[PDB]
């Protein structure tokens, strides 16, 4: 059966979009119906690598299950949550994606992080993360202290490594910075390994998944 | 924040290749994130692309023109190059340098200047250059409406375009009007620059023509006096 | 490769207008189109980012629109300022490509011209060249016709004219006419005068001086 995004992308959904969230629960689907331009995907802008594959190893899942990867509550005493963005506005509020987290400084410092999950389920794990963009170094530094950071992600078929570019991009939504989006499948014994000391958007909800 | 300038407008022989440098302040032409571009515009046509650089080698340029265009940066003077060979009348045209934002969610790579400079004529021709001969346009009796005068300064017989007119260093700038170049039966420009001034001022205001043709390095200044 | 095709080619409309630029892409390029205005003499500035994003300082009356195959630029309230070409570029394949652009004037009301004549001066004649100018000040419509009349007989094929853009504040145009002569023709004769018809103007207005005077 198809996967009904109604006014939401690919990009939206899996990423959260505020907007995306009414969105009735599935476990199952072969086909997404994605409108040809929808109006709510990627609300803070950015480059979602690899997409297209993305949406084609989305296109039929036989078993789907959201789950806490790193949960809020726990998983980040040193650092504080972000206030989102207007560019991801719920009820006339601003607020930012489901499954992601924006990590920012708490107090003077923006702490060196290692967090690491490895998959204890016996399915293939859909992990997604963003590194922020800041446009100027007044905003890299009022939230990360730091001017010079990076973020790094590492598994046993992953690793890379993501240094903020500080610039101003042509206005998207309002806004001159980005957050570039990432992703990789988590396969079953592996362990994932998030580094940073600023720019990092964390994972909050990963997706537990069989392809096909 | 920031800004770009091209090289001075002027001649180039035909067959002969074309060198233009685009200076930049604000930002280091090594940075990664930024791409540097040039644009053209024939007279009396559109914009044309022709293409970008980034210092991490990164390079495409427009097919119409691949073979002949090769571009540069120049890290010690924080500027980028445009080098055309070959050259005939059609590359006669205005030649703009511009900066991007890598922006890949949005733009292809490279593919959205949105900081241009104001860009530089560049004449291909076998011709000389030739520096203007200033005259002035006075005001006298021919020239009143009742509380206004009009003056100004006649630029004739030079090559090739451009050629830019200030009045008072820049100070007088309400009710100049600087018109189009004419081109005239010897191949040379002409043009003439214009002021609509109080009248009340005539006796008492100075006022002079700062004519400027790089082409020649040549810069020249008239007072119009009344007469 | 990818033709940009934009319409209208031109358009003139009033002060508060409501203006509409059509831009058809030869293929679908999503929403990888931008809109760039060029005013005369100035740098072309990006006004609108992948279709709809406005750009930090452009006033909120410009707004874009569409997607794939058919984009829209939109000027709500026309102002004096907006006078510019203004082009649509794709960003989805290499090269980059813009369309031919669209001259945008601004409808006004009618602005009779005033007029002024300019004999040569004495160092033009030091040089064996005597240029008679004729101006013509901040007029609408940009139709004008202006004729050189030498001791009363209408000139031809002496004379050359150039016109300024529309004045991005008054929404006018200004004229100049010059009579080229050689000094040994100026000196063989006297009244000198320029001839000026304009919708503005309820007959036409001459004027003249006489050489030497
Ligand atoms: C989701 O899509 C809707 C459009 O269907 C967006 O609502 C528009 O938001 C923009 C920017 O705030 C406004 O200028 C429009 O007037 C809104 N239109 C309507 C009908 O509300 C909404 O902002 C999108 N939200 C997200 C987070 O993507
Ligand atoms: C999509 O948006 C429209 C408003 O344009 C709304 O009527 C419709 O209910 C929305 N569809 C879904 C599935 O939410």
């Amino acid at each position: 059966a198809p996967l009904q995004l109604g006014n939401c992308s690919v990009a939206g959904w899996i990423l959260g979009n505020p907007e995306c969230e009414l969105l009735i629960s599935r476990e199952s689907w072969s086909y997404i119906v994605e409108k040809p331009n929808p109006e709510n995907g990627t609300c803070y802008p950015g480059h979602f690598a690899d997409y297209e594959e993305l949406r084609e190893q989305l296109s039929s899942v036989s078993s789907f299950e959201r789950f806490e990867i790193f949960p809020k509550e726990s998983s980040w005493p040193n650092h504080t949550q972000n206030g989102g963005s207007n560019s991801c506005s719920h009820n006339g509020e601003s607020s930012f994606y489901k499954n992601l987290l924006w990590l920012t400084k708490s107090g003077s410092l923006y702490p060196n992080l290692s967090k690491s999950y490895a998959n204890n389920k016996e399915k293939e794990v859909l992990v997604l993360w963003g590194v922020h963009h800041p446009p100027t170094i007044q905003e890299q530094t009022s939230l990360y202290v730091k001017e010079n950071a990076y973020v790094s992600v590492v598994s046993s078929h992953y690793s890379r490594k993501f240094t903020p570019e500080i610039a101003k991009r042509p206005k998207v939504r309002d806004q001159e910075g980005r957050i570039n989006y990432y992703w990789t499948l988590l396969e079953p014994g592996d362990t994932i390994i998030f580094e940073a000391n600023g720019n990092l958007i964390a994972p909050r909800y990963a997706f537990a998944l069989s392809r096909g | 924040q920031v800004q770009l300038e091209e090289s001075g407008p002027g001649l180039v022989k035909p067959s002969e290749t074309l060198s233009l440098t685009c200076s930049v302040s604000g930002v280091s032409v090594t940075s990664d994130i930024y791409y540097w571009t040039w644009i053209r515009q024939p007279p009396g046509k559109g914009l044309e692309w022709i293409g970008y650089i980034f210092y991490n080698g990164d390079t495409n340029y427009n097919p119409s023109l691949k073979s002949r265009v090769t571009m540069s940066i120049d890290t010690s003077k924080n500027e980028f190059s445009l080098r055309l060979t070959s050259v005939t009348a059609a590359d006669t045209a205005v030649y703009f340098c511009a900066r991007g934002t890598e922006d890949l969610g949005y733009c292809s790579s490279g593919s959205c200047p949105n900081h241009w400079g104001q860009g530089t004529l560049v004449t291909v021709s076998s011709a000389s250059t030739k520096g203007p001969s200033v005259f002035p346009l006075a005001p006298s009796s021919k020239s009143t409406s009742g509380g206004t005068a009009a003056l100004g300064c006649l630029v004739k017989d030079y090559f090739p375009e451009p050629v830019t007119v200030s009045w008072n260093s820049g100070a007088l700038t309400s009710g100049v009007h600087t018109f189009p170049a004419v081109l005239q039966s010897s191949g040379l420009y002409s043009l003439s620059s214009v002021v609509t001034v109080p009248s009340s001022s005539l006796g008492t205001q100075t006022y002079i023509c700062n004519v400027n043709h790089k082409p020649s390095n040549t810069k020249v200044d008239k007072r119009v006096e009344p007469k | 490769d990818i033709v940009m095709t934009q319409s209208p080619s031109s358009l003139s409309a009033s002060i508060g207008d409501r203006v509409t630029i059509t831009c058809r892409p030869s293929q679908n390029i999503r929403s990888f189109l931008n809109w760039f205005q060029h005013k005369p003499g100035k740098a072309p500035k990006l006004l609108i980012y992948a279709a709809s994003n406005l750009q930090s300082g452009v006033p909120s009356r410009f707004s874009g629109s569409g997607s794939g195959t058919e984009f829209t630029l939109t000027i709500r309230s026309l102002q004096p300022e907006d006078f510019a070409t203004y082009y649509c570029q794709q960003s989805y394949n290499t090269p980059p490509t813009f369309g031919q652009g669209t001259k945008v004037e601004i409808k006004r009301t009618v602005a009779a011209p005033s007029v002024f004549i300019f004999p040569p001066s004495d160092e033009q004649l030091k040089s064996g060249t005597a240029s008679v100018v004729c101006l013509l000040n901040n007029f609408y419509p940009r139709e004008a016709k202006v004729q050189w009349k030498v001791d009363n007989a209408l000139q031809s094929g002496n004379s050359q004219e150039s016109v300024t853009e529309q004045d991005s504040k008054d929404s006018t145009y200004s004229l100049s006419s010059t009579l080229t002569l050689s000094k040994a023709d100026y000196e063989k004769h006297k009244v000198y005068a320029c001839e000026v018809t304009h919708q503005g103007l309820s007959s036409p207005v001459t004027k003249s001086f006489n050489r030497g005077e």
